[PDB]
RNA sequence: CUGAAACUUAAAGGAAUUGACGGAAGGGCACCACCAGGAGUGGAGCCUGCGGCUUAAUUUGACGGGGAAACUCA
């Protein structure tokens, strides 16, 4: 389980340009930070 | 041929892809699809395909697939276009084209700047097309060496005009409001210009430069004023020049003097009262 | 450098006991805000979702398990706000009832409460016109820990097997909007009443981020101190909740506005407002001195061509040497050959169907405009620019306009909002004079004439919300925008719409656009709201430095709920670099077709319209760019070229842009 | 989307049979009524 | 000498089979290539075709049977 931190607009070119709509998340139990993919949203209007 | 109206159909990404093509085509012989996809450093395959299709339907990139080897080939007009974009990055070319004079290896159009002043251009199409690399490379180096010749002639007080840039084999020159003697009919002060035109031969040969094709069609005469008739003599003999250390300069020199005396005895009916400038005095002058 | 680590078993149990030592330490330090003897304040708001419930019955059914008659005997007669202390769990409670005749009052109740309790009926189904929008509006304004509960389960048939099916129906309904909880609880069961009383006493409520980063006081006693005949001093006795209050920052009051502080007094020190006060002005006078370097004062009157000279032609000089030759009766041709020298509910439904016609045509033809032969496009299109690519051209914010509001120059311009909001939360946690959980005496500089509009603090709430640095100062800001479900009624970009972001409400005419990221930060101005995706809405509004959610409405008093809730959104950015430009499309039909050049019909009606518009590129709705060739006919007929070969089913379009600015803001009352 | 609260059971295209009758419908679709398409077994044919 | 881990990556590699590409080489074999020439063009005026300029239109492709005041006319 985690608490979100930021909005990561990473651009990733070859071969497919993935417009990465993904969220940096701080976990709870250990206090280290991982990146995290948000599926199926075209807009990411849900994970604020 | 060259139809310059079509390169403004291209976006920023299209000549970014064209810059990737000219970067990848100078390392190998034929550049394929993934070197254009990778050397460009841009995001998507789709934009590369759209830009390559934009150059293809404008006949700037030729698609070739010789048995499982996809590749692309630059024509003359694409490298003319990217040279004019890197001329636009040097913020001077703005609006191009009236064809005045078609040479063998250099075609002359009529251009302008952002300031709106009248200028011209010198393209270089060596071979006109079975494109390789030697033709366009030799056009590029010929344009470069005539740019250094052009700057060296302008820097030494001659009546040879001002250069600006040597953007690949595309050479941008100042327009001169000048007339040839095919159009010119009669002049008031013919011996003064004849003195200026032997003095031009004298200080070229003192510099060591021997302009050989020095016919009537060479001399361009600017008319600065209409009330006082101020004059300037523009000489275009740039690929036919030969050095003073060459072995066959003697009949070139007396041919230049013989042509100027026969052209001034034919049309304007003016005879040289001083003697002709012979080769050895100019040889010791350099 | 340093050798490898071999962690032993004793080092591992030291690791575990140290992490659990500090973690039980700060969990206790988070839980010592709720010392239920003296220093505790828990806020309960009980709202029922149908017309036919009385919330004092829910209060009755909950506190019959605490077994205290005399508190209710005090609580019957005429009181609405209560301060109940329980000895069963040793916690201090404060319970807020809403007035059901005002929706904004219910919003004010639940936006301050640490617990929101939803009352439900086992007899009547909840309203899709009242209670659903209660659920959605509170849901989008932000809810802490919530309780869902029933009180009409005895009113159905007394066999309990029928009652558990009703309980499962309430559970399936309450799971649809609150998936954090799964059980709808009963007040008719005494042990379940003990369970929900235990959860409202003991459980840590979750923190709503926007309100707990500014600090807020709920008020129990209001008193007034006269200082001047025009303005005096309010007295507020309450408990501070949040990040705290400073004597220099401004404080917002709902339905009253922003006010400035005089002095503070804690009883559980005395501090005062020094020379570092935030002034009660909406535009900072230092913002006049910020915009000192004007760059673009480009005039449009002395232009032979359009503003495309960064990407088009050269300025063409036309030295007109007009000399008149007089034979009696002569056209322009012979005179050109002679002297050549070479050197109220009906109005509402009316505006409703004309605007609905506008977005249905705007859905069909996006941003086209028609030209008559009588009207000439010369004086119509002075201010438009015909740039080839929107996302590559170089605009600037600094450009002037005769359509400018004069207070655009006096605007608060933040460079990076990301560093600014983290900075403002770190000093507003640093020099907080009073930390939360203290009984505070708070004094407000306040004008005399607004004292009629206050109410009894035990009959109506008095929420006190602090604001951050420069929060009263205006700027151009941005909001996200998503339309609510089953809302197909149109909104254009110029009508008064009141935004509820935070506790302040402000009437605005917001600019509508699409949030596609640009290298030059330009965006497409759309005339109406996009019905499919999340649009974006920037405007001139006071700044909010906590990214609070925004709810969008207009007051519609035709319904019993006198509010038309439009959509929702969030405070995105306060940027002056983000700019908007409309696109004008002039339609045209390609008349005759040929391998190289295409004759185009019905584009303009004059040749000099083509001569002025000789620079601007053409594009086709089929996806093909083009350029014009020569003005052929006197009726606006011209020749044009294209990238390929078009048919009779394609249409020629022409893009023109002029810059659109946001509109100012005013607060809303009632 | 949001169900109305009257979901209490106690106190458009035609619907599709389920359970054993669906297995009947698949049997008579595939083997009782074999659709001879281009010498092959085409499931889901279009306009052809 | 002994010898990791975090992390990153869908290929790295072995044998074998063909050959676009050659500005490697060698032949043919051509007055749309050259030598031997001849007639010339490009130099002068004029006709025509394309481009340019102007136009209200110089309709228009790359010789279009596109010879030409009404027609052909687009």
């Amino acid at each position: 389980k985690g608490i979100v931190l930021e909005k990561l607009g990473i651009e990733s070119k070859q071969p497919n340009s993935a417009i990465r709509k993904c969220v940096r998340v701080q976990l709870i139990k250990n206090g280290k930070k991982v990146t995290a993919f948000v599926p199926n949203d075209g807009c990411l209007n849900f994970v604020d | 041929k060259l139809d310059t109206s079509h390169m403004r159909y291209l976006t920023t990404d299209d000549f970014r892809v064209l810059q990737a093509v000219e970067q990848g085509s100078r390392s190998h012989e034929v550049v394929p699809t993934p070197l254009i996809h990778q050397i460009s450093g841009m995001r998507s395959q789709s934009g590369t395909n759209r830009a390559i299709s934009d150059l293809a339907k404008l006949s700037l990139i030729s698609k070739m697939r010789n048995v499982k080897y996809d590749g692309y080939r630059l024509t003359y007009n694409g490298i003319d276009y990217l040279a004019l974009k890197t001329m636009l990055n040097r913020d001077t070319v703005y609006s191009v084209g009236n064809t005045i004079g078609v040479g063998k290896e250099s075609d002359i159009y009529k251009v302008s700047d952002k300031n709106g002043n009248p200028r011209v251009m010198k393209i270089h199409r060596l071979g006109r097309s079975n494109q390789g690399a030697n033709w366009m490379h030799l056009s590029r180096l010929a344009a470069n060496k005539e740019y250094q010749f052009m700057s060296m002639l302008y820097s030494k007080g001659f009546k040879v005009p001002e250069p600006f840039d040597n953007s690949r084999h595309i050479v941008v020159m100042e327009l001169i409001e000048g007339y040839p003697m095919r159009r010119l009919r009669k002049h008031k002060n013919i011996p003064k210009l004849y003195s200026d035109l032997m003095c031009f031969i004298v200080d070229l040969a003192n510099s060591g430069l021997i302009h050989c094709d020095f016919n009537e069609f060479n001399i361009m005469i600017k008319d600065k004023l209409e009330d006082e008739n101020d004059c300037g003599f523009v000489v275009i003999d740039f690929p036919q020049c030969i050095s003073i250390q060459h072995q066959d300069a003697d009949y070139y020199f007396q041919r230049d003097v013989d042509c100027i005396r026969r052209f001034f005895k034919k049309k304007l009916k003016y005879e040289p009262k001083p003697d002709s400038s012979m080769l050895d005095t100019e040889g010791f002058g350099d | 450098g340093k050798p490898d680590k071999q962690v032993s078993k004793l080092q591992r149990k030291n690791k575990a006991k140290q992490l659990r030592a500090q973690r039980i330490l700060d969990s206790i330090e988070n839980r010592k805000l709720f010392e239920g003897k003296n220093g505790a304040a828990k806020i309960i708001t009980i709202v029922p979702l149908v017309n036919d419930l009385d919330p004092l019955d829910i209060l009755y059914k909950l506190l019959k398990c605490a077994d205290d008659e005399g508190i209710m005997v005090q609580e019957v007669d005429s009181k609405r706000i209560f301060n109940v202390h329980i000895k069963k769990f040793k916690s201090n409670l404060k319970i807020i009832i809403p007035d059901m005749t005002n929706f904004l009052n219910i919003l004010d109740c639940a936006k301050v409460a640490d617990f929101v309790v939803f009352g439900l009926s086992g007899v009547q189904e909840v309203d899709e016109e009242f209670g659903e929008q209660i659920i959605r509006a509170l849901e989008l304004q932000g809810i802490a820990s919530y309780i869902g509960v029933i009180s009409n389960l005895s009113a159905v048939h007394e066999k309990e097997k029928f009652q558990l099916d009703v309980k499962q129906s309430l559970e399936s309904y309450f799971k649809h909007f609150f998936p954090s909880e799964e059980r709808v609880y009963n007040l008719e069961k005494n042990s379940d009443a003990l369970n929900v009383l235990r959860t409202l006493c003991q459980r840590l409520p979750r923190s709503i981020n926007w309100r707990d980063n500014r600090g807020y006081v709920v008020a129990d006693f209001v008193d007034f101190v006269e200082t001047s005949p025009d303005s005096g001093d309010l007295v507020i006795e309450g408990t501070v909740r949040g990040i705290g209050f400073n004597a220099n920052r401004l404080v917002h009051i709902p339905d009253f506005g922003d006010f400035q502080l005089n002095k503070i007094e804690k009883i559980s020190t005395v501090f005062e407002s020094n020379m570092n006060r935030d002034t009660l002005d909406e535009y900072a006078p230092e913002g006049t001195e910020d915009w000192s370097d004007y760059d673009e004062d480009f005039e449009y009157d002395g232009l032979t061509t359009a503003r495309y000279d960064d990407h088009g032609f050269l300025p063409g000089r036309e030295q007109t040497s007009k000399k008149a030759a007089v034979p009696k009766g002569t056209s322009d041709y012979q005179a050109k050959w002679y002297l050549d020298d070479v050197i109220s509910p009906e109005e509402e439904e009316r505006q409703l169907r004309e605007f609905r016609d506008m977005e249905k045509e705007d859905r069909e033809f996006p941003d086209e405009i028609e030209l008559e032969p009588s009207e000439s496009a010369i004086e119509r299109l002075k201010r438009y620019r015909g740039l080839k690519n929107l996302y590559n051209c170089d605009w600037q914010v600094d450009e002037k306009d005769p359509s400018s509001p004069a207070e655009w120059k006096r605007l608060l311009r933040i460079g990076n909002y990301k560093n600014t909001k983290n900075r403002i939360i770190k000093e507003t946690k640093n020099e907080a004079q009073a930390i939360a959980g203290d009984r505070i005496r708070m004094f407000i500089r306040f004008p005399k004439f607004l004292l009629e509009k206050i109410q009894d603090p035990k009959q109506l709430l008095f929420a006190v919300y602090g604001l951050l640095l420069h929060e009263h100062k205006n700027a151009v800001v941005n909001f996200s925008l998503q339309r609510w479900e089953q809302y197909d009624k149109p909104v254009p970009s110029q009508e008064p719409i009141v935004v509820q972001y935070g506790v302040r409400r402000y009437t605005i005419q917001p600019l509508f656009s699409q949030g596609s990221n640009s290298p030059n930060n330009v965006h497409k101005y759309e005339r109406f709201l996009h019905p499919d995706t999340v649009s974006v809405a920037t405007c001139i509004a006071p700044v909010d430095f906590t990214q609070s959610p925004a709810i969008f409405f207009k007051p519609s008093p035709t319904d019993a709920k006198n509010i038309e809730l439009i959509g929702h959104g969030t405070f995105l950015n306060a940027d002056h670099s983000r700019i908007l430009a409309k696109r004008a499309i002039l339609t045209g039909h390609p008349f005759r077709f040929h391998k190289t050049v295409v004759t185009v019909r019905y584009m303009f009606f004059r040749p000099e319209d083509v001569e002025w518009f000789k620079s601007i590129p053409l594009f086709t709705k089929s996806g093909r760019s083009g350029f014009i060739k020569e003005s052929l006919g006197t009726h606006g007929y011209f020749k044009a070229t294209f990238d390929g070969k078009l048919s009779a089913q394609d249409v020629v379009a022409m893009s023109l842009y002029k810059r659109m600015w946001p509109m100012p803001s005013l607060p809303w009352n009632g | 989307m949001a169900k109305v609260h009257g979901s209490l059971a106690r106190a458009e295209k035609p619907k599709k049979p389920k359970g054993r009758a669906y297995k009947r419908l698949l049997y008579t679709r595939r083997f009782v009524n074999v659709t001879l398409v281009n010498g092959k077994r085409r499931m889901n044919p279009g306009p052809s």
